[PDB]
Order: C-alpha cells, then structure tokens, then sequence
DNA sequence: CCAGAAGCGTTAATGTCTGGCTTCTGATAAAG
DNA sequence: TTTATCAGAAGCCAGACATTAACGCTTCTGG
C-alpha cells in the first residue's frame, strides 16, 4: 500500500510581501501528477497546511482546486490540522469532504478509520490525530507549578497515543494490515517529545519540522519536510515527498521524490566585495522566475545608504532584493579611564581618540578622518 | 471584576511561595484592606502580580520577556503568579510562570508560560500570549491599558489621567465606548489626501479642507471631537463621585480643542481655574474621583468590582483624611473590594483587615503571615 | 414545478455582540424538512447570504451542514451572490459545489434538472451588476434584462420549460433612484433579493421578493416571514404559497418613559421563557444615557430577559448619534456655505463606505 | 546660593504681601527648617515663590508670561514674588511682577516687569527677560532645570533625574560641566554631512559619514552621551559616598551602555546588577535625594551652591529609615548647606522646631502664617 | 473751567519651540 | 534558530506662541 506524506503547506503565507501562490501551485500539480504515476491510493498531508486560521481567499482556491482535481483520480487524502491553523478553519469543511474521500479531521478524539485501496480492498489501518491543542486533553488545576505544567502536558498526550493505538488493536484485529499515525509535534529546552513513548505503530508520519529528517534511528517515523523551502537556512536543500509502499500488511519501501523548485532563492554571506562577485554569477545567465536573496552582510564600513548600493546593483539585471541584514549590534561608551580623569582636563583631541580606539580602523582611513575632525575644531575658534 | 485568590513565588524581595486569598475568614467582609510593613520590603509586589498575571507588564517594567526580566529575585530559579478573577459570576485563572535555564539561578531565560484556565470546568482557553491578552480584553472587556488607568492606581501616577498627552486621554477615552471608527474615519481619510497628493506631485479642495477640518495620521483629529462629548459625559459621573468625596472642588468639561477637565471653585464663588494648579491632596482626590467615575462609565456593560490603590494618603491632610475615608467606605457600600495601601498610622487603625508585610533580620528578603504561606 | 424562493440570509451576523446562531440553526432544519416535506424541485437564494466578505468561522459551519444534509434530499441548489458578498468569498468552493448538485454564481443560463432527471424549468443566473465590473449606470442596467430575456427565450426555443428570473438590486416603489418595476421583462417568474421586506412588487405575481426568512432588526419585528413556495403548471406559474417560518427569539420594542416601560416589564414576569427575551427598549427622558441603565439592569435581572440596546428617539453620548450629525455638528466653526456644505457632505458618505 | 529673603503678595493663597527672611533669629541659628499645616495652605507655593522669581517658571506650571497667569491668587490685581539671596559673598535680588489690565480683578494680563539688580549697590543690572534669565545663569552658576533637579526637588517630580530619557539627563550633565562645547562639535559634525550630502543632487561624503555614525549629528546625542559618561562616573562615585553616608543599602554604580544609566548593587546580596526601574518607593527617594546631592557638590569648584528644598517624598518612609535619613541630612546642616523641606510627618516635629507654620482661614479658600513673618 | 507730560494700555514684526509625521533600526513573539 | 509586527527614536515642517519695539488713552496738575 502506497502512500504519500507530506506535510507544512503553510498555504496562504506572505513572504516579505511576496506570495507562494504561483509556487504552491505548481507544486500541487506536481503531487497531483506523482499520483497516478505511482498509483498511490491515499495521500497523507500531516500538518500546517494553513499558515493563519484566517487565509486570504485565494488560498482556499489552491487547496479547493486540489481537493477537486484529485478526484480524478478518485484517491483518498488525510489532511492534519497543524499548530498554525485554527481548528474552526478546518472543521468548515470535514462534513462536506467526506463526500470526496478527504477525511479533514481537525480535532482532537476523532475515531480511527479504514483507508480503503483504489479497488475498493481496506488498505490501510489509519490513527488520525492531528496536533493536540492542550486545552481538548487536559484541565489546568489550581496548585500547580512552573515545570510541572509542561510535563503534565507531556504525560497526557502520551497516554493519548497509548489510547488512540489500543483502540486501532482492536480494529486491525487479525488481519494483516498496517498502522498509519500522524501527529504535529516535535521530538529528539525540554520541550518535545521521546520517540520510545510513541505508539507500536507500522509506520508514523509526523509534521511540524521542515528538514526532512528521520528521527531516532527508526526509520518508520519521519519528519516529511515542507514540500518547497520556506526559509533562507534551507532554501539550498532539497525537499522530498515521502512515498511509503507497504508488503502484506508491513512496510516495504521509504522512497523520496524530489520536487522540482519552481522559485530559485540563495543566500550570500560575507562583505559588499563579496556580495559583488557572488552577484556576478547572474550576470551572462537568464531567470524566467525571479531569482531571490538574502544579504546577511558582515561588514564594517559605514557604507552609505546601503540599501541603495544593493539598489544600485541589480537594475539591470533578473535578481530580487528581497531582505538585506547588517550586524549593527556593537557596544560603545566610555571606560573607566583608570576611573580618575576629569572631563575638564581632557582635551576634545583626547576623548575623539578615546572613541576611535574602540572601533577597528587601523591607518589611511584614521588620518583621513583625523583631518576630517580637526576642520571642526578650527571651524568654531 | 474583583479578585479572588493570589499566588506568586520569588517575585521580588517577597522568597520562596506564597498565597494570598480573597475567600477567607479574613476578608469576611468587603471591606477595604490595608498592607502594612516597613517602607520598601515587598509592598507593591503584592499589587504588582495582579497586573504581571493578567497583562504582563507591570506599572514600573515596562516588559518582561525571554530577554529583560529583571523582576525575578536573585539566586531564584524561576517565578509565577497566579490570579482567580471574576466577572459576571463565573471564575477563572491566569497562570504567568518562567523558568530559567537548567533550573540554575545563573542560565538564560526561558520563552514565559501562560494560561487563562476557567476555575469550573477546568478548561483553558488561550495557551499562548498573543491570545491571551485579546482574549481578556473581551473578558474583563477592560484593557491593560484601561486597567492602569480605570482600576488599579500605582505609586506615584495619580498623575495618570489629568496631565497626560489629549491623544493619550482621548484614545484611552476612544478604547472604554464608542467606536474605533471614529478614528479610523481620520486615517482613511489621511490615506485619502496623500494618495491624492501623491497624484498631484478643485483637486486640492477634494481632500484639502476635508484633511484640514477632520483628518490626521492614526485618528487624532476626528478622534479628539468625538471624545469631546464622552469627556462632557464622563465629568458627570466625576462631579457625582466627588461631591460626596471632598465638596470644596467641581468639575467642568473646558470648552476647546484639547480636552481637559476644569475645576469650577465653590469656596471662590464658581472660579475657574486649570487643572494643574491643584494641591497634592486635591489631585489625589479628583484622580481618585476621575479613575472612580471612569470605572463607573462602563460598569453598564461589564461590572468593575475592585479598586487597588497605593500611597497618596501621606500627601492627604489629616482632618479631611476621615472624610475621604468614609467617603470611601461609602463606595463599600457596592461591591467594590477597595485595596489601600500607605503608611498613615490613623488610616491603618481605621482599616481592620491587615496583610502584614514583615521584612526579614538582615536576610535581605521579606515574608508574610503563616495563613498565606505555602 | 416546486421551488423554494428565500432571500437575505446574512449568515454570522454580528447583532449588537450578540449572534444569530441559533436562529438559522432552527431555521435551517425547518427550511429542508419543507422542502423535505413537499419534494421541490431546487431551491434559491437571492443574495445577501453571508454577512460581509470575511465571515466568521463557525458561519460555514452552518452552511456547509445545509449542503450536506442537502445531500440526502437530491435536490439541486442555486446560489446567488449579493450586494455585501463579494466574489472571493464565492470562489472559494466555486467548483466543490459541482459534484454536489450546487451551481453556485457574467454567466450563461442554465437548465435545472428534475429529481427524476427531466429537464424542469429554465434559470436566469444574475449576480449583483456591479458597475465596477459593468444614468449610465442605469442604461446599462435596463437593456440587460432585454438583453437576458432574449438569452431565456432563445435557450428553449419551443420547449415547454418554465423561465424564472434571478437578482439581487433595489427596486422604485417598495417601502424599505432604484430599477424601474415597470421594465421587468416578462419572464415566467422573477425571484429577487436585497429588499428584506416580504412583499409583493408593482402587483404582478410573477415578480416577487420574499424578503429575509428571519427578522434582522428590532424595528423590522413584522410578523411576516415568509417563504415562497411557487408551483408551475407546463411553462406557466401556477400560484405561491407564503410559508410561515417559526420563530424562535422573540424581541419587544417597549416605548415611552421608566412609567409606561416599568408596567411593561410585568408581561414577561415569571413567564419563564426558555430563550432570553430580546428588548430595544426607548426611553425618552431627558436623563443621562449612561445613568438611565443603571436602574434597568437590576429591573431586568429579576425578569428572564436580556435587554440589548436602549436609545431616546426624539445630553448625548458616542453610543446613541449617527457619524454624520457629529460630523454635521463638526461643521460648526467651518463654512458650509453654499457649494462648500455640499461636496462636504457628498464626499464624507462616499468616504464611510470605503471602509465599509 | 541660599536665599536670605523671599517677600511675595498673591502667590496662589498667600494674600497680603507676606515675607519671610533667613536672617531672622529662628533661621539664624542653625539653616534647616520645616514647614506643615493643612495641605493645600501653599506651602508649595511658599517653595515655588522663589523659582518663580529667578526663572519665571514653577514645576506645577508651565510659563507664566503676558497670557495665561495661572498663578495670581484669584480676583485680585497684582502678583508679585521678589528675591534677596547670595552668590559669591555678596547679594542679589530678582524682583518678577504682573498686573491685570486697570487695577480691576479682571481684564488683560500685562505684560511681566522684572528687574535683577545687585543689593546694596542700587545698579539695576537687568531689566527684561531674556538678559535677566541669561545674567542670572551667569551669576548663579545653575540653569532652570539644575535648579528643579539638584537644588530644589518638587513633589512627584524627585525620579526625573533617576528616570529621565538619556537627552535631557546629558543635557543636565553637560551644562554642569564647562564643557558645553560638544553639543556644538556634534552639531557642526551633521551641518557639514547634510549640506555634502545634499551637494550630491565622493568619497569625502563617505568619510563625513563614517563620522556621523562615530559621533552625534543633529544636537548632541552620541558623542555626547560618550562624553558626558565620565562626568557620570565622576558623579556616582560622588554619590556612592554621599548615599554610604545616607543609608548602607545600596551602592551605585555606571552601566556599559551608550544611554547614560546607573544601575544598583546590592550589599547583603554583594553582587546585584539591576536597573533602577525596579527600586523600591522609599530607596527611590533615597537615591534621588543622594544623587541630588552629590550633583550640587559636584560644581563644588565654581559658584558652590548651599541649600535644599525637599518638597515631598518622606512620607514614603517610616519610623525605620526617615529617622536614619534626617539623622544623616544633620549631618549636612552641620556643614555649610542649609537644607529646607516640607513635611507633612508629623514624627519630623522633634527633629524640626524651625517652622513657617501655616493656617486656613476656616475653608474660605486663602491662607496665612504666623503674623511675625507678615509685613 | 482746562493741555503737557508721564505713565499706562494698546498693536504689529520676528525667534524658539511644541507637536504631527516619517523614516528608520530596534525589540517581541512564534514556528523549526 | 528566523519572520511579520509593533514600538520607540531622530530628524523635518510648521503654525503657535513669547518677546521686543513702536503707537493712542487717561490722569496729575498747575492758573
Ligand atoms: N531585582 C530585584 N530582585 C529582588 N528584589 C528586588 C529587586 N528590585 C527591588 N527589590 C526589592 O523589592 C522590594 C520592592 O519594594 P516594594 O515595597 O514592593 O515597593 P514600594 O515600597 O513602592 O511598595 C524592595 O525592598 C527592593 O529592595
Ligand atoms: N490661581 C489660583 N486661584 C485660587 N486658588 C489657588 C490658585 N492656585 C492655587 N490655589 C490654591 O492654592 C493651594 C495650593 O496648594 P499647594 O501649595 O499645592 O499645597 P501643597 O503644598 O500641599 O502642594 C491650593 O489649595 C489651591 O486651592
Ligand atoms: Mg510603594
Ligand atoms: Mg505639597
Ligand atoms: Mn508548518
Ligand atoms: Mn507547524
Ligand atoms: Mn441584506
Ligand atoms: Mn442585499
């Protein structure tokens, strides 16, 4: 039995006023088309597949068209509410959807339900539980403590899963088919969750973390990883739909699909010389889509109007400014002078070469500046 | 609004955990209740995790967060408190709590833990901070903002109210009733005149006289004539609170642009005279008339049933002190839990129920009684 | 031929902070249970479906639980869209409403089909004409539906399939310039909407509205809720049937002063009423606004009511004026004079529906 | 610095010309001095006479200039405060004044005569505003605000010091000094980067630059703030003596920060660094009380100033620290600085016998004192 | 019964500044 | 760990006021 995990769609989601509608959609193709290629019966989307409980209107449009068009191919889908969306946003439509084999379970002590297969066979044995709001498991009780709040939380959700399992051991019964669970967590500042405490499940998929990562060393519980980078630590990565194919009940196979990345982003590092030559690589080439950037610059020069000398660079060229950073966090005030001088007795020559022996500057700019300084003094006598 | 129960723990000088409750044999009645204790050892705290618990910011701090928490004793590893406030017959909680890093008294600090729990059902409601203060500004269906000003009055800020900023005093004005159109009318009409400026770089007269009479960035304009006639609404129920507080002195809504509230002087046959030449007893008493009335103005929609209040008894004269405390025991006659504290030895005999405050030998903390520890 | 005929839903409307949940939840049932009891045809709403364009969350979840429990009717449903209803907030689910027997709506007429599958009658889908999309403004309303006519009578050609006629506009001549009643074209039937009032207009039966299912205001507290239940006869409308819905809140609108008022209160006096009886209770005192409450929240206590608004009809507060007779009153120290006053008050109403 | 005579007539509820000297017997004697009665007798207005006439200004108001006297005691014609004090050894008087429009309770407020003449010499050394306001910065050593935040403390207003924004407590700390000269480099440093600047609708724009980020640009700011940062080292380690002195509470030290702050240390504790935000009520008095003081014996060198004028803030105290705090300010009236404060506490009469005692006239709404004082 | 002077009360140019406002870099809370 | 979002700071424009400088009204007051 096939299936698809993805997860952290973030639909909706404003990117330093840009979108990823275009980019989202292109995407949703792409795991449409995927489908009936590998002839998957039922897609699993664990999580986040809203950014905000209120999204813009559009952002219904890319996730209705999708619900549609999969039933084309008349394969099932999960979907999860993740910690972003509000569960009210999701519950609008788990009545409705049932009627095209989308079972959006938005709370929290749903029922375990049968995946079916496309011939109409049960395919697989489904734990849906998507992200635990701590309110729909636990009351908050008087007396209590600072710490204790986090691991009597930590102890509910635990004995959730141990519940949640029990009821599909009774549901599974005999025949031979396998256990799907999902879950928006994190797991292995203690504030997670210990995999040895999840369920005795065939294979878990999970959400909530965007590197796609296996998690403790057992490879049926994987982080699937956003399905395109939403961020510029991990816009360089690679993102990979989790395919699953399960054997007589137990798991086969964990193959991972690459997306084809529609939007091309790039972070640079260093100084403005630096920032130059990694802008040159743009130069001969052409971008249909808009090449982004961030700009962490490390430097130590005033540089003046810093924005415009990116702005300077890139006119004529397919690149998109998009952020630009400085780390214009720095100190700087007066020592103790030996904790003795008067502030009358030092000259003005003496407190400005207290000042500049705080900065880095060694020689030619120095007695530039030093010249710079001393106009002023003779300026006013 | 009163409160029911108090919990805290190495907030300040006050070490190790305590609690305070408003259900007890003490505070039997509702009356009004005094803290004692020596001068600087743990006096506000007890009023400060009121506000810490319910909108995390205290009068003095201005923010406590996973950077600049300097509200936390030294050598303590975390702190917390914890409110049961009440409205409109129902409890509830909040529960503000940070730990440190490792659990040692020199780490980082932690991201703060919040709760808003219901007392009944046990339930919580808004597990993250960012709800937690919208979800009590529909609550109490006053403000932090409101709160510092129309409940609770810290040391020192009796100054609150009548010598702010008039775009201050109308926005908190603006935020009790009305309706926050009646500045967003001013910024979409200032966004009006730039676009239509922005053009241009009879059209001047489309958003040029309209701009100059009603319209300026963030709702200043149209929001100060609107206020206007709450302010003239409002010195009513000043005037009413104050007659039975201290005769002498009248209220009267000054006609101009700023609105400021105007003294009328009976013992000078109806002079007026601005309201910052006032004596330190008389602005004392007409914020304390002001913040009273200004809990009354919408006591309609959500009912306001307590009033904390620090030193200005020692900046009161000593005979009309007696006055203005059975003035206030007048106002005990609602049911209005009074919190007062301050150090006048003829105050603190005329109030029965003291929470003493004992500062500790040397130790370099303070503590309570037996029946609150914990 | 049966078709249900509602209008101006306003679903999640916000209602002095108090909400109409409950209300159409005990409509909604009522609405398919009818249809459930007669086997209509299809049913339509004439616009004014959701509140705003940003409806709250939980106002879905009432709708979408009508398509649902549509489901097991096999009746087809046709949305229209509305004045306050903007096209985002209908292309949500333009085209999951597809595979449930939901046409929902610059469009080409449609044919309804039957629930034994026979073509039934002939639809004229018409949304709100906004002129931002198409004097002027009302030449090029009054040739549409001639323009439109000509699409429903050409569609049929000699078939015998009834026309009815769709929209969401205002009309001269209905007490609440506005389309001409006169130049309605005339189909089989006209449905319509955004008029709340329930009556029938210009004294042609084929030309209706139906107005709101439910009352919205305290001063609309009109025993009149109604819903159109229309019968054709092969091509031609046979007579409408005003369905009285139930009610379920009931609201008083007592006048006068704290004398005639104070022995009004005594008529729901241990009554016992298992919804919280709405008031708009109109005091004319010349006493202050935020003081005359505070007698009336002890008065109402005692009573099973809950007062929701209170306002003198005849000082003032921020709470009881209009934002032009403030705006009017900030006209004081400014020269209205002649063509000064007029953009003035021309522009200002412009610029309260921009945010609105 | 201390004054030696004060002689006002329709202050606010002081009718009648009422005087008082401190060459009299009772203030000859020692320079500390209480003031109490019934609150709102003017014994502000007693302590804001003589801000009045050197500066035409009061802490409660704003400007008392030709519109808006707020001041003068209701329907009356004239108000007029007038002051005999000391610099250097030798005397001065400032003598402000105001009329209504023709000797009428009411009418148009003219416009203010003053004069600052030298006593004992009969030479009318200013006569206007502005030259009086200037010749008696000159001659007294202090501005308007050294004088409202370290020579005379209004009620409520002693943590303007402690908890002022950066600008206006280097502002106060820059004018101490003689080295007013910074807010005039800093200045001159964005005079010539804004007009190289705006030449270019260069590199030497980029060197102008790079020091305007190195130092202040439009008034002082940033090479101000660093400079004025030894004047404050200088001056907390003043005040960490004045305050062990005081009260053995806490120390004060510096803060390595661009905003010109000083954080606490706590002795019990031996290593307490928090912000003074979070002090205490009655320590917060405590170290603006220090601090004040160790402000004015800063400018020791130069027009050496000696008097104090608490007005409020020791009631904040008890029995357990007022008492260790006016036994310390004894200490301070055993040397050259006659101090004078208001007090409402009744436990500072043992303390104090040197009273202005004042009266109500049985709620008619003026006041007086003792007739010795009256004229 | 009064005119000159002396002072007093009045208005018209100009210098500082308090208040929007805007442009910006800094903090805060939240999803990896 | 990074990303919207608000919050505070520094600088710019400007009208509002404070001040100074000049111009009639009243009043002793002398014959
Ligand atoms: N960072 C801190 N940690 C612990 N205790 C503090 C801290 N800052 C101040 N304190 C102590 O907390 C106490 C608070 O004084 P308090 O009595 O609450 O103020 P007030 O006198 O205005 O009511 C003071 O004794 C002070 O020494
Ligand atoms: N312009 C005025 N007209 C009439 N009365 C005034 C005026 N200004 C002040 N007062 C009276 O003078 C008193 C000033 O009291 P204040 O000196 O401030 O008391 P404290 O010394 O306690 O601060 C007040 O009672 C006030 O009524
Ligand atoms: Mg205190
Ligand atoms: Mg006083
Ligand atoms: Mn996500
Ligand atoms: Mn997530
Ligand atoms: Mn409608
Ligand atoms: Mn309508």
């Amino acid at each position: 039995m096939r299936i698809l995990h993805t997860s952290d769609w973030h639909l909706g989601q404003n990117f330093y006023s840009k979108s990823r509608e275009a980019e989202h959609q292109a995407f949703l193709d792409w795991l449409l088309e995927t489908a009936q290629t590998h002839q998957v019966d039922a897609i699993i989307v664990a999580g986040d597949v809203f950014d905000t409980g209120s999204p813009p209107s559009y952002a219904r449009t890319l996730y209705n068209r999708f619900v549609v068009n999969l039933q084309q191919t008349g394969c099932h889908l999960v979907v999860l509410a993740g910690n972003s969306d509000s569960v009210a946003t999701l519950n609008e439509s788990r009545d409705i959807m049932a009627f095209l084999n989308t079972t959006v379970v938005a709370s929290a002590g749903h029922a375990p339900q049968i995946l079916p297969r496309r011939d109409g066979t049960p395919g697989a044995v489904l734990c849906p539980i998507p992200f635990l709001r701590p309110r729909d498991i636990i009351t908050s009780q008087a007396g209590l403590n600072g710490i204790e709040k986090q691991q009597h939380l930590l102890a509910a959700i635990t004995d959730y899963y141990q519940q949640h399992y029990a009821d599909a051991c009774k549901l599974r019964g005999d025949q031979p088919l396998p256990i799907i669970a999902t879950g928006h967590l994190t797991t292995v500042t203690l504030d997670a969750f210990p995999a040895q405490n999840f369920p005795p499940a065939d294979y878990i998929a999970l959400g909530h973390i965007h590197r796609a990562q296996i998690i403790g060393g057992m490879e049926h519980v994987r982080y699937c990883g956003s399905p395109i980078p939403l961020s510029f630590d991990e816009c360089g990565k690679s993102k990979y739909v989790h395919l699953v194919t399960f054997s007589n009940g137990k798991l086969e196979s964990v193959e991972n699909l690459n997306v084809p990345v529609t939007q091309p982003m790039a972070v640079l590092k260093g100084d403005l010389a630096s920032i130059t030559a990694q802008l040159e690589q743009w130069r001969d080439v052409s971008q249909e889509p808009p090449v982004w950037l961030d700009i962490e610059i490390t430097t130590d020069e005033y540089l003046h109007d810093i924005q415009r000398k990116i702005q300077a660079l890139t006119e004529s060229l397919p690149v998109e400014v998009l952020l630009v950073r400085r780390s214009r966090e720095q100190r700087e005030r007066v020592l103790a002078s030996q904790q003795r001088e008067t502030l009358s007795e030092l000259s003005v020559e003496e407190v400005f070469n207290r000042r500049l022996a705080l900065e880095e500057l060694d020689e030619s700019q120095q007695q530039r500046l030093q010249h710079l300084f001393t106009t002023t003094l003779h300026t006013l006598a | 609004m009163k409160i029911l129960s108090l919990r805290l723990k190495n907030l300040n000088s006050l070490k190790g955990e305590w609690k305070i409750d408003f259900t007890r044999e003490p505070f039997a009645s509702n009356g009004l209740f005094a803290i004692t204790g020596p001068t600087g050892a743990g006096k506000t705290t007890l009023l400060d995790a009121i506000c810490l618990a319910l909108y995390h910011e205290t009068p003095r701090l201005s923010n406590v967060s996973q950077s600049q928490n300097d509200l936390m004793t030294r050598d303590t590893a975390e702190c917390l408190a914890e409110v049961e406030f009440e409205v409109k017959g129902e409890a509830y909680r909040a529960f503000w709590s940070q730990n440190r890093a490792r659990n040692q008294p020199d780490g980082n600090l932690q991201v703060p833990r919040v709760e808003l729990a219901r007392c009944a059902d046990g339930k919580i409601l808004a597990d993250k901070v960012k709800d937690k203060l919208e979800l009590t500004a529909t609550l109490t269906g006053l403000d932090y903002g409101r709160f510092t000003r129309s409940m609770l009055l810290s040391q020192g800020q009796f100054a609150a109210f009548l010598n702010a900023k008039p775009k201050e005093r109308a926005e908190l004005l603006e935020e009790l009733t009305g309706t926050e159109i009646y500045g967003q009318i001013s910024a979409m009409v200032f966004e009006q005149h730039k676009s239509a400026r922005t053009e241009l770089e009879q059209q001047v007269e489309d958003w040029g006289y309209l701009n100059s009479l009603i319209g300026s960035k963030e709702g200043d304009k149209f929001r100060k004539f609107a206020q206007g006639l709450t302010l003239d609404n409002l010195v009513h129920l000043a005037n009413q609170q104050l007659t039975r507080l201290h005769g002498r002195y009248l209220l009267q809504r000054k006609a101009s642009e700023a609105l400021e509230v105007e003294v009328v002087d009976t013992w000078q046959a109806d002079a007026v005279r601005d309201t910052r030449t006032l004596s330190g007893g008389e602005s004392f008493l007409v914020s304390l008339a002001l913040a009273l009335a200004l809990s009354d103005l919408v006591s309609h929609k959500t009912r306001i049933d307590s009033l904390f209040l620090d030193e200005g008894f020692g900046t009161l004269d000593s005979e009309t002190l007696d006055t203005a405390l059975d003035a206030l025991d007048a106002l005990n006659a609602s049911g209005k839990t009074i919190g007062v504290i301050s150090h006048v030895e003829a105050m603190k005999e005329r109030i029965p129920v003291q929470i003493k405050v004992k500062k500790i030998n040397g130790l370099g903390y303070s503590k309570l009684e037996s029946t609150f520890a914990v």
